[PDB]
């Protein structure tokens, strides 16, 4: 896991294309028409993790391999989903708690193009100012998304200075980075905020919200996997 | 008469998903789509035209 094929080359609104197949764990979920309405990223050939406020349900469908979504010529997989694992403990008003896991009804072929993301200790401590990375096909401005791949680095704030402007909206189990430049937008919800762990790509959050406008000088909220990933084991385990 | 959240302005809310919901739109009468993203949807929000317009037809 957290290795590419691929390697990605680094220089979602004032981000940049990336290059193609270089995070192969980025997954789009689409509904029974192919309409893109929230990323994800595979942790193994059976599993998708997203986020909670995504909703998706078993019409879904899970995309993987994909680069650019206006190509129909492009080879990707489309992969049904048996079943939703939304964690219970998900706060429809505060947010806090948003993930889900989804269950591929076919395993996923990995490939050079395919493949999963790490997880992260429940006890991994990520230092605030951390150089990590975001990816997906959300807005680039705040409109249709962008049909290639996005990425975008941006450092992890210490829950102190994202609360100098969220103030006690930021719970427990999130974890802030971005007001650098740099915004997660429409469409990259659900998708990875992956930061590197002895060399190797690891899944610390995963979009959620922020600026209702997509500001790049706010910090971007997302969902803290180092306080969820217990119950993402645990899960995995029972299923 | 119909519900005073039937005329408020669609509400995207602060989640960065991209699903399509439905919101009555006073100034044509017919219910429009719009991008929610997720969380803290407002009234004036529907998974479908036909529960829209059965809530807020005429508003």
């Amino acid at each position: 896991c957290g290795v590419p094929a691929i390697q990605p080359v680094l220089s979602i609104v004032n981000g940049e294309e990336a290059v193609p197949g270089s995070w192969p764990w980025q997954v789009s979920l689409q509904d029974k028409t192919g309409f893109h309405f929230c990323g994800g990223s595979l942790i193994n050939e059976n599993w998708v993790v997203t986020a909670a406020h995504c909703g998706v349900t078993t019409s879904d469908v899970v995309v993987a391999g994909e680069f650019d979504q206006g190509s129909s010529s492009e080879k990707i997989q489309k992969l049904k989903i048996a079943k939703v694992f939304k964690n219970s403990k998900y706060n429809s008003l505060t947010i806090n708690n948003d993930i889900t896991l989804l269950k591929l009804s076919t395993a996923a072929s990995f490939s050079q193009t395919v493949s999963a993301v790490c997880l992260p200790s429940a006890s991994d401590d990520f230092a605030a100012g951390t150089t990590c990375v975001t990816t997906g096909w959300g807005l680039t401005r705040y409109a249709n998304t962008p049909d290639r791949l996005q990425q975008a680095s941006l450092p992890l704030l210490s829950n102190t200075n994202c609360k100098k402007y969220w103030g006690t909206k930021i719970k427990d189990a999130m974890i802030c980075a971005g007001a650098s430049g740099v915004s997660s937008c429409m469409g990259d919800s659900g998708g990875p905020l992956v930061c590197k762990k002895n060399g190797a790509w690891t899944l610390v959050g995963i979009v959620s919200w922020g600026s209702s406008t997509c500001s790049t000088s706010t910090p971007g909220v997302y969902a803290r996997v180092t306080a969820l990933v217990n119950w993402v084991q645990q899960t995995l385990a029972a299923n | 008469m119909r519900p005073d959240f039937c005329l408020e302005p669609p509400y995207t809310g602060p989640c960065m998903a991209r699903i399509i919901r439905y919101f009555y739109n006073a100034k044509a009468g017919l219910c429009q789509t719009f991008v929610y993203g997720g969380c803290r949807a407002k009234r004036n929000n529907f998974k479908s035209a036909e529960d829209c317009l059965r809530t807020c037809g005429g508003a």
